């Protein structure tokens, strides 16, 4: 737990995805942020399917 | 053992492939299909079985 | 006949109680019999048996 | 002999029901000639409370109960005048409640008009006069400040009680409605005779 | 009732006896035996009375299945 | 080759016929706990259960009291009886048995349990002497 600031865009968000009550927004085709969630993660695309 | 069948293209569901699918499942289809929260379909595969205390099995079981 | 039997009575506003205690030593008769002397001289030959 | 039974007791079954008949009564060739010609016969009651109570009686080769869309015109049909409506009754042959598109047609029209009561049932259910039946005991619908202050003294919920189906004959001739409760005076051969309140619950179908 | 149970069965006759908790001529039968009297002259204040309290112990009957303290209340 | 214990494959075949949404929270998930309850007594003038003792409930106070004077045995008695059960049922006789009789009521769903309070030295008894 408790994510830091340290590393760049990554590993601190996705600490952040373990939180339940932190979700995502998905574009599945946008590069720039690529994370790889820890555990299952229930997300949200950019146009609002589950 | 569970089979894929894709208009004839066949290939087999190993527990692995189907942990993978059942984990894209989310709680909102869970509830929706009258399931409880806590009988969501990821819980069906099990990577850690747990073996019964030995005072269920005495010194044939353990074989 | 607390003194003398296991009876210590009590009373209520329908006295079931009372009554209860007067069918497991016998002696119901007391409600409608003068008696109450009779079976008390019979209860100190019990004790004291 | 089921449709003379039927035409001699739908009317008592009205009278038992506290309701004041409308338009007229027809003789018992008249009522079958239109029951065979149109397919059904149609009877109306107004209630004490104002509202409209409309019995359907069909015919069991009649098509309205062979042909769903038949029957979804004739309900929206009826359902679209200008009444309360308090209650319809769609008194129909056995296997019509075993024919599972018609009870389809019905839960649809249930579903639009919820304010709406429809309920399909039976011949029998009207082939005799219910309430006067020997085995049936005395069943009587009691008002929810009986029952409240029952269940009060009881400690006890509705859903604790013993349940009866809004279906059940004394009940319909009755008119208990799920959720209310009916006391049921049941001959005893242990106490000679015994007071028992149930829970009327939803109808089947 | 008991016509009404005889109508929708096939062999239940209506029966003079019953099974009861209580047999109330027996317990009379007991006390007349053990009573040190009979025959007791007419009384009308007697006999009223014993009307009375016969009819009152009818009336609270019911009260053996719930307790002495409601029916020293006279609950409903 | 021949194997004589065999296991009888067993089978069951009358199949039962029972009649924003996020993962889980710290409340629907979990709190097996069950709230705590509080005792509502019922007030004397308000009981409606039996004021004798029904033969189960005496039975259950003679074995209680004769228990705990097995462990115990300061006793109110006057006459000296040689076994715990004599004592006990003398005891619940004499009305000075010390214990109570607690009768639940009702449980209700907000977390009270209704209870009736009984004093079995102001009841009736039904056992036997």
């Amino acid at each position: 737990k408790l994510p830091d600031l340290s590393m760049p865009i990554e590993a601190y968000i996705r600490q952040l995805l373990v939180d339940p009550d932190v979700v995502p927004i998905v574009s599945e085709k946008k590069k720039e942020l690529r994370v790889r969630p820890s555990t299952r993660k229930e997300i949200f695309l950019i146009n609002g399917t589950h | 053992t569970f089979w894929a069948d894709q208009q004839g293209k066949i290939d087999k569901l190993y527990p692995q492939i189907i942990r993978e699918i059942f984990s894209r499942v989310t709680y909102d289809t869970v509830v929706k299909l009258g399931r409880s929260k806590n009988s969501h379909p990821e819980k069906l595969v099990l990577k850690a079985i747990q073996i019964p205390p030995i005072s269920i099995r005495p010194g044939d079981i353990n074989n | 006949l607390s003194t003398m039997y296991s009876v210590s009575p009590v009373f209520t506003s329908g006295y079931m109680p009372l009554l209860y205690d007067l069918y497991r030593a016998g002696y119901l008769e007391v409600l409608w019999n003068p008696v109450e002397q009779k079976f008390l001289q019979h209860a100190e030959q019990r004790e004291k048996e | 002999m089921a449709m003379q039974k039927l035409f001699t007791y739908i009317y008592e079954f009205i009278e038992y029901r506290k309701m004041v008949l409308l338009e007229e009564k027809v003789p018992y060739d008249k009522f079958v000639q239109m029951v065979l010609n149109t397919g059904f016969f149609r009877i109306n009651a107004e209630t004490l409370n104002h509202g409209i109570v409309s019995v359907f009686i069909f015919g069991a080769n009649g098509k309205y109960v062979h042909h769903g869309g038949d029957m979804r015109t004739l309900l929206t049909n009826t359902l679209n005048e200008k009444k309360h409506y308090e209650e319809l009754i769609l008194i129909v042959d056995k296997p019509v409640l075993s024919k599972k598109n018609i009870l389809d047609i019905i839960v649809e029209q249930r579903a639009a008009n919820p304010t709406i009561v429809i309920n399909i049932y039976p011949y029998h259910l009207f082939c005799i006069n219910i309430p006067k039946v020997s085995a049936i005991p005395k069943h009587k619908l009691i008002t929810q400040e009986e029952a409240q202050e029952f269940l009060g003294r009881e400690y006890l919920q509705p859903q604790d009680l013993m349940q009866i189906s809004a279906s059940d004959p004394p009940v319909v001739w009755l008119g208990g409605r799920p959720g209310d409760f009916v006391q049921i005076e049941r001959p005893s051969e242990t106490a000679m005779h015994a007071v028992v309140i149930r829970f009327i619950t939803k109808s089947k179908i | 009732i008991f016509l009404n149970v005889e109508n929708f069965n096939f062999s239940q006759l209506l029966t003079d006896v019953r099974q009861v908790p209580v047999n109330v001529a027996s317990i009379v039968k007991n006390i007349l035996l053990s009573s040190t009297s009979g025959v007791l002259p007419f009384d009308e204040k007697s006999i009223l009375q014993k009307y009375a309290m016969v009819k009152t112990f009818c009336k609270n009957l019911p009260y053996v299945f719930i307790n002495n303290i409601q029916e020293r209340l006279q609950t409903p | 080759l021949i194997m004589d214990d065999l296991v009888e494959e067993y089978v069951e075949t009358e199949e039962e016929n029972l009649v924003e949404i996020v993962e889980s929270p710290s409340i629907c998930e979990g709190f097996v706990q069950a709230s705590s309850q509080t005792l509502v007594i019922i007030p004397d003038n308000e009981r409606i259960t039996s004021n004798v003792l029904t033969t189960f409930e005496a039975t259950r106070l003679v074995a209680v009291r004769a228990q705990q004077l097995a462990i115990n045995g300061s006793t109110m008695l006057k006459k000296k009886y040689s076994s715990p059960i004599d004592i006990a049922k003398q005891e619940l006789f004499n009305r000075k048995i010390p214990l109570l009789v607690m009768r639940c009521i009702k449980v209700t769903p907000e977390g009270q349990k209704i209870v009736e309070i009984w004093n079995p030295r102001e009841m009736g008894i039904p056992l036997l002497d």
